[PDB]
């Protein structure tokens, strides 16, 4: 258009399309974080890293 | 303190010991089970004293035996060179030689003019702390009876023996001396002190008689430095502890007889010190209720490790005491890589451990 239309700028007109990583993206931060905690835990407690893995699957 | 020859038989525990060697306090637990249930007539501490050699480690053995309470092994050096395999970081030779190379009671009674020496002098007062707390560890959870041979109360006496002797350092005995009261405030001082007491020629008939490669043939034993013993013992030592335990003093063990001084010390109650609670003798022990009891077992039970943090100390004032940066770096090296000491104990995985990847315990003040 030549009109700045405030409401139909802002109107969710779609045209947004997520990524195959748009969705997945936290899932796969959260769990490596918490993957990446329990390694920091046997590393600091002198624990193999792999050991325990319930640890880190929880 | 009341022999099973006058119970006509064994001593019986009041109530079921708590699993202190594998279980964990809480306040939580100190809350769902009560401290002073357990506690009976022989909850007390029995430490010994004597001139060195007094052979007291047998005695101590059968008076714990006939009294029914722990005997506590004496101080045993090598437990810094022992691991969870059991063999001596003595056998690591002199790769690192100047500050990192072993240091035992053989070698000072070698030689205690190496600086190194100090080492020792101060961690083996911090075996003999270990081990008190290990004693009230017993006693809270039990509620039985124990008798330490020797006390880190009565360390100093060596202590300050030695450096009379000129052997420590000045330095080393400012050290240990201003850091005594560091930790040494936080125990509680025992019930009763039994003090041995044979001449200076006396203990060296009997020190010869014990045969030692690395003592008997060595040359520390001068009658000063064995006579130091004597009237540290006498007077410095066993004042503070005159206020506080009860003090009994025969003449040795050799003709200390056990039945007599079974009878001796059930003679000496402590009902009788049952009075006024303001009275300076038995003063750690008077606990007014059950919980200022669990505050006591808890504060032993779960915070060992606190009371050893206790130790650090920074001190890089004195030479002897402060390690070289690279050379110590490699200190590190070696022991973490040399056998059984990669990882915690029971996940040095490489010297055997079986059962990981799901293990995830740990011990009670499991060392680490
Ligand atoms: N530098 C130093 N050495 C000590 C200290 N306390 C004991 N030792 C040394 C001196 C002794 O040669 C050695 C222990 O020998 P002992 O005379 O205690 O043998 P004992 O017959 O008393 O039986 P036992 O030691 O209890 O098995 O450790 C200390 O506080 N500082």
């Amino acid at each position: 258009s030549a009109v700045n239309d405030p409401l139909e700028l802002l109107t969710n007109k779609g045209t947004h399309e997520p990524s195959f990583l748009s969705p997945i993206w936290n899932p796969i931060a959260c769990g490596v974080a918490g993957v990446g905690a329990a390694i920091f835990i046997n590393w600091g407690f002198r624990k193999p890293v792999f050991s325990g893995i319930q640890k880190h699957i929880a | 303190i009341s022999g099973k020859t006058m119970r006509g038989g064994p001593r019986v525990p009041k109530a079921a010991p708590y699993p202190y060697k594998t279980k964990k306090y809480s306040v939580f637990n100190a809350i769902f089970d009560k401290t002073s249930k357990r506690f009976d007539e022989n909850s007390k501490v029995i430490c010994v004293e004597g001139p060195i050699a007094a052979g007291k480690s047998k005695f101590a053995k059968e008076l714990a035996e006939e009294l029914d309470m722990e005997y506590y092994p004496a101080v045993d050096l090598d437990l810094i060179y022992i691991n969870s395999y059991g063999y001596d970081m003595r056998k690591l030779d002199p790769q690192l030689p100047p500050s990192c190379r072993s240091y035992d009671v053989r070698n000072f009674c070698l030689d205690p003019s190496h600086d190194l020496a100090a080492q020792f002098q101060i961690r083996m007062y911090m075996l003999r702390y270990s081990q008190y707390i290990d004693a009230l560890q017993h006693v809270l959870s039990t509620g039985q009876g124990v008798v330490l041979e020797r006390s880190p109360y009565s360390d100093f006496v060596f202590m300050e023996a030695m450096f009379r002797q000129g052997y420590l350092s000045r330095g080393a005995r400012s050290v240990y001396n201003e850091l005594r009261q560091n930790t040494i405030g936080e125990l509680l001082k025992p019930h009763l002190v039994i003090y041995l007491d044979l001449p200076v020629d006396a203990v060296k008939k009997q020190i010869k008689a014990r045969n030692v490669d690395y003592e008997v043939q060595s040359k520390v034993f001068s009658d000063a430095y064995l006579s130091d013993l004597e009237q540290l013992y006498k007077q410095q030592y066993l004042k503070d502890i005159s206020t506080h335990a009860e003090l009994l003093i025969y003449d040795w063990t050799a003709g200390g007889e056990t039945e007599v001084v079974v009878e001796d010390i059930e003679r000496i109650d402590f009902n009788q010190f049952e009075a006024d609670i303001h009275n300076k003798k038995m003063l750690d022990w008077r606990f007014p209720l059950e919980a200022e009891w669990c505050e006591a077992r808890i504060k032993y039970c779960h915070e060992k490790p606190d009371l050893m943090n206790y130790f650090n100390v920074p001190r890089f004032d004195v030479p002897e005491l402060v390690r070289s940066a690279d050379d110590g770096k490699v200190w590190r090296d070696v022991w973490f890589n040399a056998p059984g000491m990669k990882y915690r104990p029971g996940y040095n995985a490489d010297m055997g451990d079986e059962g990981l990847l799901t293990k995830t315990k740990i011990g009670i003040n499991q060392g680490i």
